[PDB]
DNA sequence: GTCCTATCGATCTTCGGAAGAGATTCAGAG
DNA sequence: CTCTGAATCTCTTCCCGCGCGCCGTAGGAC
């Protein structure tokens, strides 16, 4: 039976960190104290943590410090560490598993209310909605080009609230 | 990348050709293509009225407003070009309508 | 303002939001082409006071017949500009925190009131053990720190006829325990329970602490911060040099280190995280 | 070297210091004892407030010179209202107090 | 408080 | 080439300061 | 069985001015 683990890389080569940590598994061929290596992902959480599936031996628990850009493993104590739980486990997969199934928000644009674009060159302006294209899906709304508060249109995939 | 269509409307036919010229230098410097300035019809509103306090019917002045039109669109806006734009302001008395998308 | 004397104390957390003028969010400064400040970043206009000498940032008020109006394009107050070194803000931190000071001074200003080893309370606040709390129908004790295998005894060994926390929330509950007036007459009285001199002085601070802690406002659960002041941004600023490049201006570094900590640490809170990844993201935050 | 006026740092308004800045120079600790060591008071004030740091004072101070009334206003330095604000940024209340 | 400004702080507390 | 995000969550921070004082750790025993 | 002696650890301090000189986030991903 093999538990789950938690172990911290530097944050941003971390999958680097889990293709050199199936390296390792197939080099020291220690293929029957390793499942899989998990580094889940969103449309990523967790920012810097690699899930692993192990038995707990020091010589595996050397093998997966002895990986390069690898901290260590985060539990209670440094003898022992610490494996997570069942149904912490079955909710990191329940969330993994509703991939997905991620739109938008169902709020309306109020007029008046102070926006910012999500696309475009004018992507992440503050703008201010200035009129109501509601029928159409769509949007307008007010930013300061050329100082003026010109009338401009937008799809309604870019608003920001 | 969608394309900025711009629409210039004055009364003053001289002020519209400044600001469009100018927006178009500042698009062309850029590095984005201006593809404009098209001079798009003028509407000639005009006026029919009796000069006169009282009586006199064929004692008439006719007025007229002239709106001049300006289409100049922008191909591909990178962030020179929209900065650009951003930081110039036009002349005063000058319609802009910025209609993107 | 005139003055004629000076007082020094704690600020609480109310105090401490009562000296801010916005809650800073976001882990910036300025953008990276232009040069505004970022809103909601460690510069905002809005949440410090603008920029430009009598003027608004959205660039609708610049006249002085305007002084005092607040905008509805970005929200800036148009003020002196003089008041951007004046105003603070300040963060909500999702966890409660232990401020350094007072960890490890002289002694431990909470360790001594605690009659707890400063080794001790490192050993909760950077999350390497338990602390025991309202221990109730159970053998364990009033603080004494519990390993991670002995509370996983605990655990199961009792059902929850007792509490143990780990990092600063813990300490913050044991602070809050204090029966504070009640422990120091009892210990002015055990004072004389033995002349051990060996214990006699080092209890004679340690009946010292507890009663000005009493004789003032203050209140022990201050030791822990939980709104953290940001500095007002002229104190702090981010010049430019020798072309396009601000001077790397150290606190901008720090408190974007603890920004960026809280930012995630909020996330993993309410995306509910289990206990070892919270305990990583606190333990980092602490260690911010 | 010499300077009347001109620069002043940003994070506390004290002059900038150099000849490749027009800076001036440093009364410094000791010399604050030296003073002290007369009786000298006004002197004092005046070198650590009206001369350096408050940001009023000083261009009172200017004014009254140039109308040659050889008075002066002393306020309260801003270097140490920034010492109060960077106290205040630590979770210790210090504040001015009125009795 | 001391020097002139002694005799000032002094004259400040005497007429008190 | 530009923009955004993060640090040895798979090492090795320098031995060549003295001091001087305190907090904190241990003797020989009543 | 821990009480006054002593023993090892860390923290804190080290002149005042002054003038030059230079040097001044990176790495990865899209
Ligand atoms: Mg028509
Ligand atoms: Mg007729
Ligand atoms: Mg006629
Ligand atoms: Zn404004």
């Amino acid at each position: 039976k093999k538990r789950w683990y938690v172990v911290q890389a530097f944050s941003g080569f971390e999958g680097r960190v889990a293709t050199s940590l199936r390296e390792h598994i197939k080099l020291h061929n220690m293929e029957d104290l390793f499942g899989e290596v998990m580094v889940p992902t969103e449309e990523k959480f967790f920012p810097g943590y690699v899930l692993v599936q192990m038995v707990m031996n020091d010589a595996s628990w050397h093998l997966v410090r002895s990986v390069p850009r690898v901290m260590g493993f985060i539990g209670g104590t440094s003898d022992r560490p610490a494996p997570i739980s069942d149904k912490e486990v079955d909710a990191i997969m329940n969330r993994l598993q509703q991939v997905g199934d991620a739109p938008r928000p169902k709020t309306l644009f109020e007029p008046g209310e102070m926006v910012r674009v999500n696309d475009g060159p004018f992507a992440d302006f503050n703008g201010v909605v200035e009129e109501v294209d509601y029928e159409k899906s769509r949007l307008k709304v007010s930013v300061s080009i050329f100082g003026r508060a010109t009338p401009v249109e937008l799809d309604f995939s870019q608003v920001e609230k | 990348n969608q394309r900025i269509r711009i629409r210039l409307k004055a009364f003053d036919h001289r002020l519209i050709d400044q600001a469009t010229a100018e927006i178009v230098e500042t698009a062309k410097r850029t590095g984005a293509q201006v593809r404009g300035p098209i001079p798009l019809p003028t509407r000639k509103e005009r006026f029919t009225v009796l000069i006169s306090p009282h009586v006199n019917k064929d004692a008439r002045d006719q007025y007229e407003i002239r709106t001049h039109l300006r289409l100049v669109d922008i191909v591909e806006p990178t962030e020179k070009t929209v900065d650009a734009l951003m930081r110039l302001d036009l002349a005063a008395g000058v319609d802009v309508q910025i209609s993107l998308g | 303002e005139e003055f004629d004397a000076i007082k020094i104390a704690l600020a609480s957390p109310d105090m401490i939001r009562s000296w801010s003028f916005g809650e800073v969010k976001k882990p910036e400064t300025i953008n990276y082409r232009t040069f505004k400040p970022e809103r909601d970043g460690l510069f905002c206009a809005r949440i410090f006071g603008p920029v430009k000498d009598y003027e608004c940032l959205c660039g609708k008020y610049k006249r002085l017949k305007h002084r005092g109006v607040i905008c509805e394009k970005c929200g800036v107050e148009v003020t002196q500009t003089k008041v951007r070194r004046e105003r603070m803000g300040h963060i909500e931190l999702a966890s409660p925190t232990a401020h350094i000071w007072f960890l490890k001074s002289l002694p431990s200003r909470i360790g001594l009131l605690l009659d707890m080893p400063l080794r001790d309370i490192e050993r909760v606040l950077y999350f390497e053990s338990y602390v025991v709390i309202e221990g109730g129908m159970t053998n364990l004790e009033r603080q004494q720190i519990l390993t991670e295998e002995q509370y996983l005894d605990a655990l199961e060994e009792f059902g929850d006829e007792f509490d143990a926390k780990m990092g600063a929330e813990a300490i913050q509950a044991l602070l809050k325990s204090m029966d504070l007036e009640q422990e120091c007459e009892q210990l002015r009285e055990e004072l004389n329970e033995t002349n051990s001199e060996t214990k006699r002085k080092k209890l004679t601070k340690r009946i010292k602490l507890l009663e000005a802690f009493v004789q003032s406002g203050n209140k022990p659960e201050w030791m822990i911060l939980t709104v953290l002041p940001v500095l007002p941004p002229d104190l702090r600023p981010l010049v430019p040099l020798d072309g396009g490049r601000f001077a790397t201006s150290d606190l901008n570094d720090l408190y974007r280190r603890v920004i960026n900590r809280n930012n995630r640490l909020k996330r993993l809170l309410d995306l509910a995280a289990p206990d070892i990844i919270v305990r990583n993201e606190k333990r980092m935050l602490q260690e911010a | 070297h010499a300077r009347s006026t001109g620069s002043y740092s940003l994070v506390t308004q004290q002059p900038l210091g150099g000849k490749a800045q027009f800076g001036g120079q440093r009364f410094g600790e000791m010399e604050v004892w030296a003073l002290e060591a007369y009786g000298a008071a006004y002197t004092l004030q005046e070198m650590l407030t009206v001369k350096s740091d408050d940001v009023n004072g000083r261009t009172k101070m200017y004014k009254n010179i140039v109308d040659g009334n050889h008075q002066m206003e002393p306020g309260m330095p801003e270097s140490f209202n920034v010492l109060l604000k960077e106290i205040r940024s630590l979770g210790i209340n210090i504040e001015l107090e009125d009795e | 408080p001391a020097g002139t400004g002694y005799a000032y702080h002094q004259d400040r507390m005497r007429r008190r």
